[PDB]
């Protein structure tokens, strides 16, 4: 079996297999960061959308 | 890394339809005039063209179903660009993050937590530091006002110009002097991103190696923050000239230069 | 007339790889034809690539490079993948070639 | 040259006794040599009642006739260094002695006493009972086997070819001394047997010695007839043995095929080189010719594999038999299938060239030495009909070529419901419905 | 058209043979028989022979790994190697058409082998399967042990690389074994369905390598030891042998003789084999199924002579020593002046039927071809085997039970008896 | 053993044309086929519809 | 035989199978359609507009 | 590799969910509500948009 609940749990082994656990090389330079904000962006948009879209 | 690569091509098309019907929704000047030129597009398109425009308006000239369909397409495509995200990062796991050098990283990888999570909190605070300073003190700093007044279906305003980072485009389009040549211009000035991946002669992977790659590289990237100024200015000399030549300028740089001076460079190295 | 010389020999201080201890062949990026010739690198010849790209990531991370006199020279970079690469490269055009006969 | 050696080979010369049996042969400047006697005479030939006689009888042709009994059988061949050993199939059995060319007449009377007088002494019958009950035990750990059995059991389900040359366990251990007296009596006959040698031989000398102790008669019509048998029926269908207590999983599929006089059979044969075999100890390795080969090292995909272009009279079964691991059963399978389908649909020159020639290899691999050449002579004529000259089939395999190859699989392959027979820990493989589906679009 | 030619055998200044035949068969092949073998191996350099018949396929200075294999499969032609403790047999078979075409590639493996680095340490796992799959037969499995206890070394070095040496063997030891080995006076290049004027402008003409006898065998010692492997298997397989006669020699014919005479495997299947002494003699005293034969064995400096009995576990001891008294009363007259007629033949038939297959004539002509650079007609070796009196054979049979004996034996040996018990 | 394994009757459940064991199946397949596509091919065109 | 020539010519080819489908959905269609709407007009005689009409047409 | 059913990262998923999938022989018609409570979202999605656009 899998001692930890963060390598079996079919869902938080997917928030650690894609987040935590992930293997990066050392050396990305700030031009990698890009990709977060691009989400976080996402997120944000989404989110202040609806607000509007409620009115 | 070609799949990773092209979803995210599909990503940055999504996002420009998204952000052009949200700028239409308030319906203002540009708002109007946006959907009226973009959807008229398809007219280029001989045959299924003239049609294809009906369906976008929902009748025979821009008007309320257009406004709506676009309100309900706005408000879908966000979600498809969430879902496509999560292929694209999916598609990368496959093989892994690449790294300045651009060599095999297998010997020194480090788990993203707490290294990478805490460097993009970072990453975070500061782009968020002026993108606040922005919107908090200058707010329309970055922002056409011709969508301060109601569109109005009789009057084109005389500086109309669209959202900042569509500008480069709109740059392009007012080259070719024929409707669909610059129409064509227009597409392939997004989608040469497509050939990207095959257009590479270099065996090595970036340019961090390859001064001459690099200037090419800052040589194009100053050519289209000229474009976008051209954009900015109206048809007229000496801008018409400057911007036919950006625009030749942005086509070669891509399609003959960097696969050539890539070639080049291998020789160098006696490769 | 040394030009070509005197180019390459340019070119290279150019590039800079040196700066991180790497070999010009260190630097290859790794296809299909160079993953099999790596496979094909005597245990020592592969051991010692492996620290130089190692080391030059560790550079990489922390932003420097080597103090010029630990430097590659132009004139003292062992090729050593070029003629395993070759050979990877002339097995395959055979086979390639041999299938549509 | 090859072209010209190919006719110098002496003529194989045929004459036949008025009482039906056939005499013939190629004669060589060989020293020694092989004679014996092709019956077309079977397990097909069988019924449900006598099943596991031609096999009952076969263990007893060599236990002692009326004549002389047993030590003074096996004695008298063994003093001379002659090799007595033979067979039975589904349809066509054959007994045949290895011998000097200086006894080829004193060997003909031997054959001809065992066919015509063999003793069948019943303290003999009650021990080779116990045989046979034996050899059945062995032969059942025979995974290849237990398989092509099973392949026909449902491949000819209902039929006469649906059944094991041995025969049941039942039959063998009730089979009576009449039965297998019968069995010889109804079977074993002049007109259906065939007298077959080659070697430094005189044609004529052994006609002669034929004439003398191969001496029955025939009255009426019936006796110099040869019965034709009722037709089988194929059944697209599929037996699954499993246990997943055996190592490796065994697999066959197969679709009907012409049968012995249809050309096309020529065709088939080419085509099964095209696709070859291989198994874990070819050097060869990922360079093979045989693309399944080649997948085959590269995944990992089974311990061997095969084609097979197994011929009867009026029917036939062309497939593959693979032998793998438990959880490589399904790609192996896939891919397989995958190269069936490429055979119906894009077949090229440069396969068809190099499947020409590895014919023509072991078309010629056929005939190294005399057992295999009496082989082919006892089979021939008792099947084709006459002698078919290693030129002729050269010709014949010369006239092939791609879009033949197409045509023909596609005539035989393409769409049709094969048999499948599954024997080990086959999980990993299943439903015929997909199996099925795997015979259309390449 | 065709008739007959001569079998034909020059021999170059190097001292490199020829012998070629053209017999028309519409198939050739050709073949290179070599004085090389696992007793040629050290302690050092064990497994490096086994190892060096796999390589057959690996890329040569002439040929790439792929383009040899894809090459012959391009006109239906073969490539093989077979090889004894002492004998190496590259060959390959083809149409006769395409004798050159398959000969670049048997030249080119032969002479000039690279032994790549990486194409070596990737083809030692086979070692692994390959004598895995071979020793699934026990009859392998107590001959290896029979010749570990039969000498001290040459011919006690295994035919299959042990174990602990998979994986540790070098491109080194491949060269040097076949630079050591290889060499132009211990090569003879046969032939069949070939004219000896081609065969040999291809030898001289193509074939290198060095010359003369390079690395010599150390002459094989003679030990007479007892290795028995209990693992359970149901059925003891054992051999029990004492030095025979070398490969040549006088005393050859003699066994050879009194092999066919206590039984050398059945003639008629599910026999019963009455003209097989020994056969007949563990019959009368065993009850259940066995097998019990005439082990013979003619090797260069030395030879191996005796029986071997594959017997239940329970019945093993009456097998084993009913073998033996029926070995004895063979070496006290108990041969007839008849039984050695009959013999005669059996070994006149065996000899002349194996030569029908293009291997087993191949093999003929190269053996003799290599070991004396001559060719015995099939009427000289008639008449040796009838040269042989009923004395010869009694004498035999007397020099096996007064000389040392060696043993092996692998099953449920729980019932088998010890050497110092026979 | 194997030998005494043998497939049962499925007469009960066979087509008509393949159900004596004495006639080539072969011939009838054209149509058993033929007719099991047909009715797929309809379902396609009155989906496709 | 159609069930045999209609196999060997249209369903056994993957690809002619398809042009069956197309080239038969669209006869299908202009039929079942006219049939259809046959009946419907058929089973409401003098109640639908199509009939009517005449009556304030022009001729 | 062998089959592009299995390797593709999407593909394997049309196929590792819904074609290769392992599947009770026996489930009745009780089963059949998945797919149609699955059907019905994707319809109702679709009819939904059309009628959001009016
Ligand atoms: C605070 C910024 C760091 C200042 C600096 O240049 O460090 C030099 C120096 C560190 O020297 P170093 O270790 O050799 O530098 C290596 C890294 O560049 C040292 O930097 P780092 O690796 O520790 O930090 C990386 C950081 C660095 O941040 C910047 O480059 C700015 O970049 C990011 O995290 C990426 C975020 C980018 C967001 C921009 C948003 C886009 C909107 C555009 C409008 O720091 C100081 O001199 C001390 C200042 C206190
Ligand atoms: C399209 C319309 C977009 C509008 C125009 C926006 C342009 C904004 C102004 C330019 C911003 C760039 C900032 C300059 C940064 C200077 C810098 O750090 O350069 C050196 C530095 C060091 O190189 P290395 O060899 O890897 O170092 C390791 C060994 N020591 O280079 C880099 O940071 C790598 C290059 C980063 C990419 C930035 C390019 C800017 C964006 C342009 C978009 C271009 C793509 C085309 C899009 C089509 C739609
Ligand atoms: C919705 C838009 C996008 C989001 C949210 C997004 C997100 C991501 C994320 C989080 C990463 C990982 C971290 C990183 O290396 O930056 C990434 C990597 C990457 N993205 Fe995007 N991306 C987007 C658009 C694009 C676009 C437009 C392209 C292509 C023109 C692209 C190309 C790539 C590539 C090539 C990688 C691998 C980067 C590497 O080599 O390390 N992405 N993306
Ligand atoms: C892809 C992320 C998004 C982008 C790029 C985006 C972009 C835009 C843009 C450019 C505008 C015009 C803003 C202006 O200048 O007035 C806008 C407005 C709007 N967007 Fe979005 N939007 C996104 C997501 C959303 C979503 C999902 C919703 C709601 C669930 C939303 C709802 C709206 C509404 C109601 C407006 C119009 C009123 C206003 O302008 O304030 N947006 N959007
Ligand atoms: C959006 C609503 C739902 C959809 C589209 C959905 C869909 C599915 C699908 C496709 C399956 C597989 C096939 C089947 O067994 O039916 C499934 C299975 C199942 N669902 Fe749902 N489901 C939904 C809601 C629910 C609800 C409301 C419950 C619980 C009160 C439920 C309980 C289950 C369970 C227990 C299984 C396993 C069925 C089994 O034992 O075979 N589902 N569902
Ligand atoms: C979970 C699936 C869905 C359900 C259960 C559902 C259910 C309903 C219900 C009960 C109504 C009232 C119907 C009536 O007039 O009696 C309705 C109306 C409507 N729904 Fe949905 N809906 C679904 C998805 C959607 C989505 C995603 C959209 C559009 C993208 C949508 C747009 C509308 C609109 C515009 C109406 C109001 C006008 C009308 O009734 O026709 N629906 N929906
Ligand atoms: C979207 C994201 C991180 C998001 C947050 C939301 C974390 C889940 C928790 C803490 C934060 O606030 C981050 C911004 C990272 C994206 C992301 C990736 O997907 C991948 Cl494969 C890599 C290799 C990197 C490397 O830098 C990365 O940044
Ligand atoms: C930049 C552009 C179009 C961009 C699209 C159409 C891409 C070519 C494909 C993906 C998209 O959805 C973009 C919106 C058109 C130029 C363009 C505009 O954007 C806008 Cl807002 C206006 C008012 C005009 C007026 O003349 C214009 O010519
Ligand atoms: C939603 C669906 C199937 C949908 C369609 C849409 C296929 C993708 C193609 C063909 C169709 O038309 C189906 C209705 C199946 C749901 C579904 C499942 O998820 C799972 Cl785990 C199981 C075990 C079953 C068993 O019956 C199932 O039906």
């Amino acid at each position: 079996m899998a001692p930890n609940i963060r390598k079996s749990h079919p869902l938080l082994k997917m928030i650690n297999n894609s987040l935590i656990d992930l293997p990066a090389p050392s050396n990305i330079s700030a031009w990698w960061n890009f990709g977060s904000l691009l989400a976080v962006c996402l997120m944000t948009q989404i989110l202040t959308g609806l607000l509007l879209a409620m009115h | 890394y070609k799949e990773t690569w092209n979803t995210g091509v599909i990503l940055l098309l999504t996002l420009m339809a998204t952000a052009f019907v949200g700028y239409v929704l308030p319906w203002g000047q540009m708002s109007f005039w946006g959907a009226t030129v973009i959807t008229n597009l398809f007219s280029a398109i001989p045959y299924i063209g003239h049609t294809l425009v009906e369906w976008a308006w929902g009748g025979f000239s821009v008007d309320n179903p257009t406004l709506t369909r676009f309100f309900a397409l706005h408000f879908l495509l966000p979600f498809a660009i969430a879902g496509i995200t999560i292929i694209h990062l999916t598609f990368l796991h496959e093989s892994g993050s690449n790294n300045p050098l651009g060599i095999s990283s297998d010997s020194d990888k480090i788990p993203f937590h707490p290294y990478y999570s805490f460097k993009d909190i970072l990453g975070l605070t500061l782009m968020l530091t002026p993108f606040l300073t922005l919107a908090l003190f200058s707010p329309n700093l970055l922002g056409d006002p011709e969508n301060f007044t109601p569109a109005n279906p009789l009057v084109t305003p005389p500086h109309i110009k669209p959202e900042w980072y569509f500008l480069f485009a709109y740059a392009i389009l007012r080259s070719i002097p024929n409707k669909l040549g610059g129409v064509l211009a227009l597409a392939a000035s997004v989608l040469i991103l497509f050939l990207i991946p095959f257009l590479h002669k270099s065996k090595q992977r970036t340019m961090t190696f390859r001064p001459l790659s690099q200037t090419l590289f800052w040589l194009l990237v100053a050519n289209l923050l000229i474009l976008t100024w051209i954009g900015s200015q109206p048809v007229e000399h000496p801008f018409i000239i400057i911007g036919q030549m950006a625009s030749l300028s942005y086509f070669t740089i891509l399609l003959i230069l960097f696969p050539t001076i890539g070639t080049l460079e291998n020789k160098m190295l006696n490769y | 007339g040394r030009l070509m010389d005197r180019i390459r020999k340019w070119y290279y201080n150019a590039a800079g790889f040196n700066k991180y201890g790497l070999m010009r062949d260190d630097t290859l990026y790794e296809d299909d034809d160079v993953k099999e010739a790596l496979k094909r690198l005597p245990k020592d010849l592969y051991n010692e690539r492996m620290f130089r790209i190692k080391r030059a990531l560790d550079l990489s991370l922390k932003h420097r490079i080597l103090p010029k006199e630990q430097w590659v020279k132009y004139e003292e970079d062992k090729p050593y993948l070029e003629p395993y690469l070759k050979e990877v490269i002339r097995e395959r055009l055979e086979r390639e070639a041999w299938n549509k006969k | 040259t090859y072209a010209q050696t190919l006719q110098n080979i002496p003529e194989t010369n045929v004459t036949t006794l008025d009482n039906g049996l056939r005499v013939a042969s190629e004669e060589s400047s060989q020293p020694t040599c092989t004679v014996g006697v092709w019956i077309g005479a079977g397990s097909r030939y069988e019924n449900e009642k006598n099943n596991g006689a031609g096999y009952f009888v076969e263990h007893l042709a060599f236990k002692g006739t009326k004549k002389r009994p047993c030590a003074a059988f096996e004695k008298e061949v063994e003093s001379m260094g002659a090799h007595f050993n033979g067979y039975t199939s589904r349809e066509q059995t054959a007994f045949y002695i290895k011998a000097l060319s200086k006894d080829m007449p004193k060997v003909v009377e031997l054959l001809a006493d065992v066919v015509q007088n063999c003793a069948l002494e019943e303290s003999q019958i009650e021990k080779e009972r116990g045989v046979i009950l034996q050899e059945l035990k062995e032969m059942d750990n025979d995974m290849t086997n237990v398989t092509f059995d099973y392949l026909h059991a449902t491949a000819f389900q209902g039929t006469a070819l649906a059944r094991t040359v041995e025969g049941t366990t039942e039959n063998i251990k009730h089979l009576t001394r009449a039965d297998l007296a019968s069995y010889i009596d109804t079977h074993f006959k002049a007109p259906r047997m065939v007298l077959a040698a080659a070697g430094g031989i005189s044609h004529k000398e052994l006609v002669d010695a034929a004439r003398q102790h191969f001496s029955g008669v025939s009255f009426t019509y019936k006796e110099d007839a040869v019965p034709i048998l009722p037709r089988c029926r194929f059944t697209g269908s599929e037996i699954r043995a499993r246990d997943d207590a055996l190592p490796v999983a065994h697999v066959a599929l197969a679709v009907e095929g012409p049968g012995w006089a249809d050309p096309d059979n020529v065709v088939l044969h080419v085509a099964n080189a095209i696709i070859g075999r291989y198994d874990r100890t070819f050097g060869g390795g990922k360079h093979l010719s045989s693309r399944l080969a080649a997948l085959a090292v590269e995944h990992k995909l089974c311990h061997s594999f095969q084609t097979f272009n197994t011929s009867y009279s009026d029917t036939g079964l062309f497939g593959f038999h693979f032998v793998a691991d438990p959880l490589s059963i399904d790609d192996m399978m896939f891919c397989a299938q995958g190269e069936w389908m490429r055979l119906c649909t894009s077949t090229t020159e440069s396969e068809v060239k190099r499947a020409k020639n590895h014919l023509r290899s072991a078309m010629v691999a056929q005939l190294d030495g005399t057992t295999p050449v009496c082989e082919t002579i006892g089979s021939h004529l008792l099947n084709y009909g006459r002698r078919i000259s290693l030129e002729e089939w050269d010709s014949r395999i010369s006239a092939v070529d791609a879009r033949m190859v197409r045509d023909v699989c596609s005539k035989y392959i393409y769409d049709k419901c094969p048999a499948l027979a599954a024997v080990g820990p086959i999980e990993q493989l299943l439903d015929y419905n997909r199996i099925r589906s795997g015979m259309y679009w390449i | 058209c065709p008739g007959a030619e001569d079998l034909e055998i020059t021999k170059l200044p190097n001292g490199l043979i020829i012998a070629s035949l053209e017999n028309f068969s519409p198939a050739s092949r050709i073949g290179v028989f070599i004085k090389a073998g696992s007793r040629y191996e050290t302690t050092a350099n064990l497994g490096t022979a086994h190892l060096l018949r796999l390589a057959s396929p690996l890329t040569t200075k002439g040929a790439s790994s792929f383009r040899i294999t894809r090459g012959i499969e391009a006109v239906g032609g073969s490539l093989s190697v077979y090889s004894t403790r002492e004998k190496m047999t590259y060959c390959v078979e083809c149409l006769r058409d395409h004798v050159d075409t398959v000969m670049e590639y048997l030249l080119n493996v032969t002479t000039a082998p690279e032994f790549r680095p990486w194409e070596v340490t990737d083809l030692q796992p086979q070692l692994k399967v390959d004598k895995a799959v071979a020793f699934q037969s026990p009859q392998v499995g107590v001959l290896e042990n029979l010749h570990a206890a039969a000498y001290k070394t040459a011919l006690a070095n295994p035919l299959y690389c042990p174990d602990y040496r998979i994986g540790k063997i070098t491109s080194e030891q491949l060269h040097h074994f076949v630079q050591n080995n290889f060499t132009s006076a211990r090569m003879a290049l046969v032939g069949i369905g070939v004219k000896h004027s081609d065969l040999k402008q291809v030898a001289e003409q193509f074939l290198n390598i060095r010359s003369g006898a390079g690395t010599s065998s150390a002459k094989a010692t003679y030990w007479g030891g007892e290795i028995r492997e209990q693992n359970g298997h149901s059925l003891v397989h054992a051999a029990v042998v004492t030095e025979g006669a070398a490969v040549g020699s006088a005393e050859a014919n003699a066994f050879s003789v009194l092999q066919h005479v206590l039984g050398a495997g059945p003639l008629i299947k599910r026999g019963s084999s009455v003209t097989s002494k020994l056969y007949q003699g563990v019959a009368k005293a065993t009850t259940q199924p066995f097998d019990a034969s005439a082990f013979n064995v003619n090797y260069s400096d030395s030879g191996l002579f005796g029986f071997y009995t594959i017997s239940q576990a329970a019945h093993a001891g009456e097998v084993i020593r009913a073998a033996m008294n029926q070995l004895k009363a063979a070496a006290q007259g108990g041969v007839t002046e008849e039984d050695v007629t009959k013999a005669k033949n059996q070994l006149k038939a065996t000899y002349l039927m194996s030569v029908e297959t293009a291997q087993g004539l191949l093999n003929e002509i190269g053996s003799e071809a290599l070991l004396s650079g001559t060719h015995t007609a099939p009427s000289v070796v008639a008449q040796k085997i009838d040269s042989v009196t009923s004395a010869d054979v009694v004498n035999a049979a007397k020099k096996f039970v007064s000389g040392k004996k060696s043993m092996a034996a692998s099953g449920d040996l729980g019932s088998t008896p010890f050497l110092d018990e026979l | 053993v194997h030998n005494d394994v043998t497939v049962p009757d499925f007469s009960a459940y066979r087509r008509e044309d393949v159900m004596d064991a004495t006639t080539s199946s072969q011939t009838s397949s054209e149509d058993r086929k033929g007719f099991s596509y047909l009715v797929t091919a309809t379902a396609c065109v009155a989906t496709a519809y | 035989a159609l069930l045999r020539q209609a196999y060997s010519a249209l369903f056994r080819r993957t690809s002619t199978f398809a042009l069956t489908v197309v080239l038969g959905a669209v006869l299908f269609e202009r039929a079942f359609d006219q049939g259809a709407d046959a009946i419907f007009e058929h089973l409401n005689e003098g109640k639908l507009w199509k009939h009517i009409k005449h009556k304030y047409e022009a001729s």
